[PDB]
RNA sequence: AGGGGGAACGCGGGGAAUUGAAACAUCUUAGUACCCGCAGGAAAAGAAAGCAAAAGCGAUGCCGUUAGUAGGGGCGACCGAA
RNA sequence: GAGUACCGUCGGUCGGAUAUCCGGCGGGAAGCUGGGAGGCAUCGGCUCCCAACCCUAAAUACGUCCCGAGACCGAUAGCGAA
RNA sequence: CUUGGAUCACGGGGCAGGGAGUUCACCCGAGCGGCGAGGUUAAGGGGGUCAACCCCGAAGCCGCAGGGAAACCGACAGGUCCGCAGCCCGUAGGGCGAGGGACGGGGUGUGAAAGCGCCCGGAGUCGCUCGGGUGAGACCCGAAGCCGGUCGAUCUAGCCCGG
RNA sequence: GGGUGAAAGGCCAAUCGAGGCCGGCGAUAGCUGGUUCCCGCCGAAUUAUCCCCCAGGAUAGCCCGGCCGGAGGUAGGCAGUGGGGUAGAGCACUGAUUGGGGGUUUAGGGGGCGAAAGCCUCCGGCUCCCUGUCAAACUCCGAACCCACUGCCGCCGUAGAUGGCCGGAGUAGGGGGGCGGUGUAAGCCGUCACCCGAGAGGGGAACAACCCAGACCGGGGUUAAGGCCCCAAAGUGCCGGCUAAGU
RNA sequence: CCGGUAUGUGAAGCCCGGGUACAACCGGGUGAAGCACCGGUAAACGGCGGGGGUAACUAUAACCCUCUUAAGGUAGCGAAAUU
RNA sequence: CCGUACGGCUAACCCGCGGAAGCGGGGACAGCGGUAGGUGGGCAGUUUGGCUGGGGCGGCACACCCUCGAAAAGGUAUCGAGGGUGCCCUAAGGUCGGCUCAGGCGGGUCUCCGCCGUAGAGUGCAAGGGCAAAAGCCGGCCUGACUGGACCCGUAACAGAGGCGGGUCCAGCCGCGAAAGCGUGGCCUAGCGAACCCCUGUGCCUCCCCGGUGGGGGCCAGGGAUGACAGAAAAGCUACCCUGGGGAUAACAGAGUCGUCUCGGGCGAGAGCCCAUAUCGACCCCGAGGCUUGCUACCUCGCUGUCGGCUCUUCCCAUCCUGGCCCUGCAGCAGGGGCCAAGGGUGGGGGUGUUCACCCAUUAAAGGGGAACGUGAGCUGGGUUUAGACCGUCGUGAGACAGGU
């Protein structure tokens, strides 16, 4: 028989892959063997659209 | 149909006429420790189809009467002709 | 120091199907075609924890026979040593 | 000369059949008053040999080549190519 | 090809050259030839005027004893008859009569045994050629397809990047 | 056996219900096609049993070549010893089949005098006598013809019989004509062994199997089938009778 | 398909007994997953009936008697691209 | 002493962060290796019979017995006619003795005596055959329904044979009977089956130098089955379909035939006010043609495969009108029925792919057939038989429909 969708997908083609050179960075916190106690202070400088997680994001 | 518990027959060991208790043979099961048997026990074994037909469900709807003939002098039995097929056999005196 | 090259011959691994059995599945085709690796002018083996049987031989390797035999096998078609 | 001889089990392979060889898994020795083989396993007797380290010529196979030959072809033949 | 071809059945424009029962291994038989209760050498060795020629080499295979699953046991170099050819007596016929046919006796397996089966009264082996069977591409041509390893997205399908 | 598919099995270099290229590979086939000089001697079969057998094979029958052995054999007929159940015929068994008569009354449904299932019958039945019809699965009878054996005729045979051994095949779609079963018939299935197949020549206008007849080569003559007005070789032939419709 | 598993069966291994001067071998016990069992699920696959009788002339049956399913085709549309 | 179910820990192992070093979280689970059972068209390899007046659905003529067919020896086929077996029986088997059946008549009432009775009954089960001091019924005693072995007939003629079946015997041990004699299942003809493998019985031979034990192999006999019965272990779609071939085999036109079909005839029942024949002509009997349809399977499987329509030419007569005549239940006008006659004519439209059939309005009348169902190297292209898609039914499904679009 042939294949299916499903089937295709699981190999990684441009059919299929994400196009995630179009989009801002990862979004994590801090590594925490810099956050002991120390509390950072930060400020909020821009507000933008990522085209890849339903959110805004935040500089 | 109706036979006999005992009749009197000729022994071939006592060569003579007898009695002889009649005894309906019971059908054992193979034995692992013969040589067809390990043969097929080694040919089934590894990657293979089913190397030997399998006939599922094939009989006829009556079978003939193995019978044994056992005397009392000796103790010893043997054969009386050859098998005869009938669907009810019950001994009696 | 290695690396790449070399018809056929060589050592080591991986491994089909057509076909035959007047179908076919165990078998056969066949350890074949083909694939991967490593060497040479030859390679590989080689000096008994062996063969044998009341007698004895004395490392390996090649030819001729043993022999279509012992023996394997839907005990079928067929395969097959020392 | 130890994960070795050996024992069970799985897969492959062999003529190797309850008696071939290779590998995986689980167990596993004695060690010179010692140990192995003798076609199912075990007991006894007798016969033969000392594994788990290494090297080794000669007789052999080939012919991308050479010499030399031929009840071979003779330009639609003979190698695909005189 | 067909029961059946002038066929409204197939092949058939003309000429010249090419073009289809081969080779091996085993088995059954024959037409000749050699030795003969024995026949025959293979690999190989030696010699030579050196791929021709000559001598050695019987390892092995067949045969001389068969029966039986096996253990095991282990036979007639002629006792009788009928009789073809040919020979002898003859005048039509009668006698001996190889080879041929039929009895009798024996070995063994099976069976208490008798009887039954195979076997026994000396001919095989070694070659050349031919016919055939079986297997190998196996008289010549013709598949659709099955398996293995490499090549291709300048066509066309889809996606990304930059226009 | 993978890709891509707004899904049509659509596209993947004029190739896609699984690409192209070399290899296994001179794959296999019980199916179609082909198979190269001359003369001479002999000369078939398409049928019984078995096969996932029915377009194919094996065992036998039917042809050929060699040899052994050694004296009978029988494709025809005459007489005899035996067997048989067909055609035809008939009703003696099985079973069917018209009607009229007697005799007895009933297995049973119609009624009346049924004073009450009877002494009386019904219309049926049962036994006989006449009358009229039948049989692939009937026979008290019964041919022609067929088979086996024995003896004689006749043929073959010592220039080698019946018979036996060894080897090489081909044949497993048959058809005309006569007989039988089935079928509205055409045809289907068998049987017989004369012909075509595998058979020239002479005639039927021509015709595979209907008649004559079986064929080395050169020549001569008489016949067969059938024909004799012209085509066309040979009679406008002879006697008796019929047809008027080109029958 | 899901869930539950008290109970039955259910392979290898392990344990007991017999046998084997050892093994093969025989018997029993333990015994998962699955099956069997009990339940939920139809915008899950799919399925959704017959024979009779009856009203003031005739017709028709609003009605009733039965045989019967897991349940007996609802609203709508209907000789239909389905007759 | 051996396992377990559960709770807990961190030090193996997995996760993350991080040059690293370590820190955090989980944790002896998981993952990894080896083994055992299940599920499993997700992927593969294959099978899915044959005969068959084409094939398929149906049946079994696919193993056996009897009668006919069947042609007076033997043999002889068809999807030929008519029926049966795939068992039962310790007696329904062996023998010995005694006795006779069904049906009816005549007595007696609702099994009793006598008689006639060739078998008109019965036989374990079909048909045929056999059988009367019996081969039937009534009884008494037994288990030859045995062992070891030879030869011959059939299946299967003539003429090949594996397995099965029957028959004539030798020897042993036995039964019945006074004896002779009979008895190797059922009065004869049906009731069943290779190789390999396994089970049972019996008593002997053998396992690699020798000898023991356990276990293995062999000879002989009996049994477990292949019904497609001289023996594979086994379901379907193709309209996307491919190859090799077939007129050995259908649909299509031809040939053959003519049951059916169209067109007719003989006879005279009866009907027609009465009157057999103006007209109609039953029931029964005899035919032509080849324009319907079937049956068969002789030609053609790549010649062409087709229906209707348009265009164009020609023929038959069994005559619709047009010409000429005869009978009438023919007053005239007309009608009905028949003879000669084929020179000419026989048209236009509505729905339907239609042919035919139906309808309208006219007309002298608006006939029926053949020519490869005339005519696609002449056109068209509506229907029908490809590949796309929809509905209804059938099917678990792939899918099908001589059902529609
Ligand atoms: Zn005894």
């Amino acid at each position: 028989g042939k294949s299916l969708i499903q089937q295709r997908r699981g190999k990684g083609t441009t059919t299929f892959r994400a196009p995630s050179h179009r989009y801002r960075g990862a979004v994590r916190y801090v590594p925490l063997n810099l956050v002991q106690e120390r509390t950072l202070r930060g400020v909020v400088e821009e507000i933008l659209h990522d085209p890849g997680r339903t959110a805004p994001v935040a500089r | 149909m109706k036979y006999p518990k005992q009749i009197r027959t000729y022994c071939p060991f006592c060569k003579r006429h007898t009695i002889h208790k009649v005894e309906k043979v019971k059908k054992r099961p193979r034995s692992e420790l013969s040589a067809g048997q390990r043969r097929f026990r080694r040919k089934l074994k590894g990657y293979t189809g089913f190397p030997r037909p399998n006939p599922a469900g094939r009989e006829k709807p009556v079978k003939k009467l193995d019978l044994r003939f056992r005397c009392t002098v000796c103790g010893k039995a043997h054969t009386r002709g050859q098998g005869f097929r009938v669907k009810k056999f019950e001994l009696v005196e």
